């Protein structure tokens, strides 16, 4: 529309939008295998159990005796592996309850992706309805005001546009939350001319 | 009284049997490398010389102020002999000289896109870059007066993402191709033998 | 170079340079220590 | 009688924990690190800058036909703001 | 008064079990001689 | 290496020796 006023020219950045004010156990021993194995586990037993009518079944027992080592060496490993998992935007998009800067394009424009089929990656139609709490009219943004107004508090998300968020963040004497990997390329910022 | 002492020696076999099976299969973590900067290590890439993917990096390996060190490393790892037992002359070369050698072959994405797809065997994989290198354009002469409402039904069909679709439409986007568990079956077997030397000895003992 | 000499169309789209690289059981304990060494323990209990 | 059997039994799982617990941390495990190109993995190497290898090695920095990949490194390891920061201007 | 007679074993075993344990490890993570010194023999 | 055997060490003799007051005195008594 800014162009069937007035000349454009190239671009030279991106864009994005949020909310920013701020920000040992059991698990490790599933790492390999989890959470059916160990139902696996308790069948083989029983069945010997009504096996019973004499030293003969106790090789299967005494296997045991190598079997429960091979458990006995599956864990420990997980430490080298490395609280949450902030990992990606889609890592986001199963957190629910997100919002943004609304009356605006990035208001539009995935909400425009959210209407093909062919487009959904499985990322957007869920990210419309992330915002799509209190009707939009309790979700959203509107200034880096109202993002230092709006909580971090909830199950939310850290994104803007990179030269905000690093002039945010240096603002900030946290460097509290990681941002997200992501590339847009739909719009951005140019230089406009004159016809 | 002497039955326990000899007994007390098969005690550290198994206590080594136990400590080798406990070892190694911890240190199996032969490729862990997906992106540029993770690749770095793994050698050589294979390119074309003195070509627009080449020269542009080459562009980039002569500007050493800033700290990014993915590329002018990378870049210096195939300028050795200038350039030379580096490269190769098309893609069309680079094709089974990256499926038959040490070169990860480097070009667009979109041509690797299509390249992915024709591996019948599809024995190929590609990994992500999302990157702000370059953008594409169509050239148009001085005074030709097309240029912005061409650039009109471009960033129309863009911004309805028509674009891509179609991209999507002849180059498919979802795959062609694609985008413990032994020793507890093996008691069953061994288990339905001993069921079966005890029904064999059933009927054995029947007869007696 | 070019720029200097004809005009050009505006961006459809950005250029990204792409890589491509060629594409739990008991054989985890059985490749490391040999299935003939692994039978060598069945003999000294007899 | 019943209480006794899954206590026990779960004591062995918990001390096989343990045991993972037990053994674990000393396997990561004064410095592992000898020399540069590793010690170029290291945090915070400066050096007296306006030398005379602080012009050879850059001059190697731009010797891609004879290289090691250290001192290339180890030369923009310090050539920050054309080599101005994290510089010492005397011993 | 013989729950810590009869008891040791095990809890003295922790020692031997964790030492080898230990020490499992890193044995896999003119190769040995380098000096001249190391050649004199 | 060596610095978890003498704690072994003294903690068995200590236990020991608690083991041994309590039971001549016991006797005693």
């Amino acid at each position: 529309e800014r162009e069937s006023v007035v000349d454009f020219s190239k671009r030279y950045m991106d864009y994005s939008v949020g909310i920013l004010i701020k920000k040992i156990s059991i698990f490790s021993l599933f790492a390999p295998f989890d959470f059916a194995v160990w139902a696996c586990i308790a069948a083989a037993i029983p069945v010997v159990g009504v096996l019973i009518f004499a030293m003969r079944i106790v090789m299967g027992s005494w296997w045991l005796f190598t079997l429960i080592v091979c458990s006995s060496y599956t864990a420990n490993l997980a430490a080298f592996l490395t609280p949450v998992r902030t990992f990606q935007d889609l890592s986001k998009q199963l957190e629910m309850s997100y919002g943004t800067v609304r009356d605006s394009a990035v208001y539009e424009y995935f909400r425009a992706k959210g209407t093909n089929p062919l487009e959904q990656d499985s990322t957007f139609a869920e990210l419309w309805r992330t915002i799509s709490k209190n009707g939009g009219a309790d979700n959203c943004v509107s200034n880096p005001s109202e993002g230092i107004r709006k909580a971090k508090k909830g199950n939310y998300a850290f994104l803007w546009d990179v030269a905000v968020v690093e002039y945010a963040a240096l603002t900030d004497d946290d460097c509290s939350v990681t941002v997200i990997g992501n590339s847009i390329s739909s719009k951005g910022y140019g230089i406009a001319l004159q016809h | 009284a002497m039955r326990i002492v000899m007994g007390s020696w098969w005690l550290f076999t198994l206590i080594v049997c136990s400590s080798y099976t406990a070892n190694l299969a911890a240190f199996l973590t032969p490729v862990r490398t997906f992106q540029d900067l993770s690749k770095q290590l793994e050698m050589s890439y294979g390119t074309v010389r003195d070509s627009a993917v080449y020269e542009y990096f080459r562009a980039k390996g002569t500007n050493p102020l800033e700290q990014d060190s993915t590329f002018a490393e990378l870049w210096r790892t195939i300028s050795k002999n200038g350039g030379a037992d580096n490269c190769v002359s098309n893609p069309s070369e680079g094709i089974r000289k990256a499926k038959k050698g040490n070169y990860a072959f480097l070009w667009d994405v979109a041509v690797v896109e299509y390249a992915a797809l024709t591996d019948d065997d599809c024995s190929v994989t590609v990994i992500g870059n999302s990157i702000s290198s370059k953008g594409y354009g169509i050239a148009l002469q001085h005074g030709s007066p097309y240029r912005d409402l061409f650039s009109q039904r471009i960033l129309e069909l863009q911004d309805t993402g028509d674009l891509d679709v179609l991209k999507q439409k002849w180059w498919p986007h979802t795959g062609r191709c694609d985008l413990s568990f032994a020793g507890v079956f093996c008691i069953l077997a061994i288990g339905l033998l001993l069921a079966c030397l005890v029904a064999a000895l059933e009927l054995w003992w029947n007869s007696n």
